[PDB]
């Protein structure tokens, strides 16, 4: 049982109907035998475990793909973007509910796929990506060679991450439910990004009339928060 | 090209285990140096990076786990044939690392050097696992500096530590050449989070760009 | 003390021994073991995972346009989409996927394959295709009245978008005489227009498909070696910054 | 007799290997074993002992002012009298202590530190400190009102002239990428002045603070490495004395 | 100088044992000697207080309790190259320590004589515990000589003794030169009242003197 | 068969080592012990004696 409705933020769609956790896991806070991890990690609650909807973004037929870093996705924004910029750390898997509103005389299939530790390469330089290219933050970014991820890659193989299917002859959404996907027991936000949110559009978009600008809205909530302390008390 | 086919009759997933194959003693770096008493020795930041067959391989995974056993093959090449004491001195990460052959970093007491000859059976050392996270990240979406144009893709985790290999021995009349052939065969491996295999050449071992 | 003497193969650096050597660091403690999701102890389990055919296999088809087949009215009654030749090893569909890059590290190969076919048009659009396996050794079907003697699947996509297929026993290794010795054929999967694309005048005149393939639990893998996927020729860049 | 054959890293001198060796002087009793008080089991054991900080962190205190800060008519109402950079690696206060020193001589560090603040102004000299623990990430408070916003102890040097402050868990490393690459920050211990300090017409209008810093038990170290803080360059005299 | 910082995910105190903390094989002594048949020879009295990074390191105890296991590391430098015997042999406190390289004490029968060669592997032996206190006073405040104005801060019981060490070969055509590396592994540690760590480098090796 | 590396301080003669060697005369019976009066088992029994 999922129920899309994280604290004050709410999904009211009909036709979700399945949800993927990602590589078999829930995302569950800091296990308690894991006490080296400085020993206040304050557990906030749905300040912060709530659905932090992002822009939707003008599908056409000609777009490539979208990827957004998980969490700099959402370092900017509300009480997460407040949170990150006072924390240090944080530990947070992520709720994903990508869908794809569209008719039924719309065709396409996006591969909705969150990549762990995408690490980005450039297109035909040994210059590494800077800071601007790879943390972009609400807009997130387009793939400029989506076939191969921006990272030499192939698409073709991208099933072997957590993805599901927007086959909009079938289902217009997608929901993964990311853990804590880090070597690190917790991490650093302005400066990693554990997840990276992919949807590309595999079979394009299509009809008959001009380019239509199917939104794709991708909502993230970040499930079971932890940050640093900062109240701790001093003996 | 002719075109044959044979009954393949297997039994077993054992040898598609992670354990099993990644544990290959592969080759990881190899240069020469003359020497004459870099300034005539061999040091190398240890990455699987420096050849693209084990790297691939390794980046067919997220998130690895491994005792590196490093086995340093030392072949001589003169420009008499001498015999010859070698020091494989592996620096971690915090403890300084050589410029000169005759350094006083040589001789530090908490650095693991291993003093073998030529003439014995290859040095081989069991480097510990020794990232901080809890796995090397092959892949690392993040940045080391804290919100600075740096270098992107680099864990300050995932340092294994300069392997810095000299020959003990002063000057001699004769000058030869010293190939480093160094052969890692990570074991005890945990593997998490399999990617896709890389399909575009490498442009950089920094990064990862593509041409296509 | 202990009379021993040296065998041959004494002092021998073989690459693949499992000898424990003495430990650079001991008592170091490494930093102690956390529950990172999604471990694979074995990588069959990478094989397992669907993955993206190529299988639109024209030339002309550059990058991510080789993942699709496109079907519209230019596809009149009866035309081969595509032909799936079933060599792992060989430039193909099924050379760019999780089965076909995990298979070539290893030399011989045997097991069960699985393809999916998911039908990416409008909700709207109806129509039929023929997916026919033909064996190794059988003939590759021409038109669609040889497709349907064979093994087929008479596939309309009404609500029905996807078909799961299991192909029975894809095996197959490299071969050198005393090279260019590669495996035969281990058959096909082809796909005919059995009917006509069927779109209304609101949905696209074009649709496509996605093909997926994934090994079963039978899938073996063994004698490993080096991938000739990639190959360093010039240098890589930077390299020697890992000695200066 | 016993078939051996000599595997990869035979003949070696491995400098951390722990094999018994031939000893020189067998079937020599050594000197019984005294009971010597105060024996090392541990060198966590020296790092949790307090010892003094050099908080006073101005360029002109040389030696031995450096252990004491300075309270007067000078600090006028809301002064910085110092701030503690916990970073025991760098150079500041926590650098030259017991928990600084013996950090030196390991790589990778962390656990909770525990300081202790005592006043050495008159019996009659009251007034008030704001001891100001900042998180790491946070910044530096500058101000008196900022000082008080996060985690703080206002203290008020009465009859109570010490003060136990346990801070949570100071961590850090050393790093070297493809060196200068330190620890970032692990916070601070700012001290605010409160009030104005009060002493009568007898006692010194100077008084003065000492700190001191000690681990908990919660403390460890890994990855020993050499201490940089000493080093010979030139010489030692009668070096060659032990050879001569 | 960018700025990292990364979770440091630690377990255990076995790492800070202090039989943990120095059973490191530091290098003690390192000197060449000219070989042609000191005169020609290499001896040195065992002491910790020849490389300032050891001494720092057991200067932060008081009394220490160690089985020094002393390892020679000998390499040798041409001016054909031979093989060569040496020996190591330890002169305890009380017999007598050699001159020449053919002196008459290098075959007492006595001292703990080792016979090695170069192209074997190093020579080690475990010298014992062999001050006469109960641990190795590494600051003795006190005199040796009793009310004498001589040396200040010499326990006459910490002497481990010289360790002497030659080339039992006779004389050869070639003139060549014999550096010997002496690593010592103190074990079997004990260590009584721990001592702030010194701050100020060194002036001397016989006492704690200090520049500023 | 065994799988043994050298430690350092192998092929080394130290001249109070107690490994027992390869006898010379193997299977040859030495003279048999006779009750000799006065055996030192001890060199204090020397040092004890006015």
């Amino acid at each position: 049982v999922l129920q899309l409705k994280l604290g004050n933020s709410a999904i009211v769609t009909q036709e979700a109907a399945n949800y993927c956790c990602a590589y078999g896991e829930w995302p569950n806070y800091l296990p308690d035998h894991e006490a080296v991890a400085i020993d206040k990690p304050t557990q906030p609650e749905t300040a912060t475990d709530r659905f932090y909807t992002l822009k939707s973004v003008k599908w056409e037929t000609g777009s490539t793909g979208w990827w957004w870093k998980l969490p700099d996705a959402l370092n900017n924004i509300g009480m997460f973007g407040q949170n990150v910029q006072h924390h240090y750390l944080y530990r947070s898997g992520f709720l994903i509910h990508v869908q794809c509103n569209a008719t039924k005389f719309h065709q396409g299939a996006l591969l909705v796929v969150a990549i762990p530790e995408h690490q980005r390469g450039a297109h035909n330089t040994n210059t590494s990506p800077g800071f601007d290219d790879i943390m972009k933050g609400e807009e997130g970014g387009t793939f400029n060679h989506p076939y191969v991820l921006d990272d030499g890659t192939s698409l073709a193989c991208a099933t072997i991450f957590p993805h599901q299917w927007i086959n909009l002859r079938t289902n217009n959404s997608a929901t993964i439910v990311l853990p804590w996907m880090n070597a690190a027991p917790m991490d650093f936000p302005l400066r990693h990004n554990q997840w990276t949110l992919a949807i590309i559009p595999v079979v394009p978009l299509g009809t008959r009339t001009t380019s239509s600008m199917v939104p794709i809205t991708v909502s993230i909530a970040p499930m079971c928060c932890e940050f640093n302390g900062l109240r701790h008390a001093i003996t | 090209a002719i075109q044959t086919r044979t009954v393949i009759n297997q039994h077993g997933v054992s040898e598609t285990l992670v354990e099993n194959f990644l544990s290959r003693a592969a080759l990881v770096s190899k240069r020469s140096f003359e020497y004459k008493d870099d300034k005539n020795f061999f040091k190398w930041t240890i990455n699987t990076r420096s050849f693209v067959q084990l790297r691939r391989k390794l980046e067919l995974f997220t998130y690895l786990r491994f005792d590196a056993e490093i086995t340093i093959l030392t072949t001589v090449a003169v420009n008499g044939l001498p015999d010859l004491t070698l020091q494989a001195m592996f620096v971690p990460t915090g403890a300084l690392t050589p410029e000169k052959q005759d350094s006083f970093h040589w001789q530090s007491g908490s650095n693991a050097s291993v003093f073998f000859k030529i003439s014995d059976p290859p040095a081989r050392i069991t480097i510990p696992f020794m990232c901080i996270n809890s796995a090397y990240s092959v892949f690392y979406d993040g940045f080391a500096g804290f919100e600075k144009n740096g270098l992107y893709g680099i864990n300050p985790a995932d340092t294994i530590g300069n392997l810095c290999v000299r020959i003990v021995n002063e000057h001699q009349p004769v000058g030869f050449t010293v190939t480093v052939r160094v052969y890692m065969k990570p074991k005890h491996i945990k593997a998490w989070a399999p990617r896709p295999p890389r399909t575009l050449p490498y442009m950089s071992i920094a990064n990862a760009n593509y041409k296509g | 003390g202990v009379p021993t003497y040296l065998l041959p193969g004494s002092g021998q650096f073989l690459t693949t021994d499992d000898h424990s050597s003495a430990p650079a660091l001991p008592c170091f403690n490494p930093t102690p073991e956390m529950h990172i999701p999604g471990q694979v102890r074995n990588m069959l389990e990478v094989v397992q995972v669907e993955s993206m055919m190529e299988i639109n296999n024209t030339e002309s088809a550059v990058g991510m346009e080789r993942l699709k087949v496109d079907i519209s009215a230019l596809t009149d009654v009866d035309q081969l989409l595509f032909n799936i030749p079933l060599d792992i090893q060989l430039d193909g569909p099924l050379r760019n996927t999780l089965v076909g890059n995990i298979s070539r590290y290893y030399t011989h190969w045997s097991g069960s394959l699985e393809m999916t076919f998911m039908f990416c048009g409008s909700f709207m659009a109806a129509g039929k295709l023929i997916l026919c396996y033909t064996p190794p050794g059988g003939s590759c079907p021409t038109t669609r009245e040889t497709a349907m003697l064979g093994t087929h699947i008479v596939w309309d996509f009404g609500l029905q978008s996807s078909v799961t297929l299991i192909i029975p026993w894809i095996s197959g290794s490299h071969y050198r005489m005393f090279a260019k010795s590669t495996n035969a054929n281990v058959g096909y999967v082809t796909c005919f227009m059995q009917t006509n694309l069927i779109v209304p005048s609101e949905s696209s005149d074009t649709c496509s498909l996605i093909g997926f393939i994934a090994a079963k639990d039978d899938f073996s893998l063994r004698l490993m070696r080096d991938s000739p996927d990639i190959g360093q020729l010039d240098h890589l860049h930077a390299a020697e910054a890992a000695y200066q």
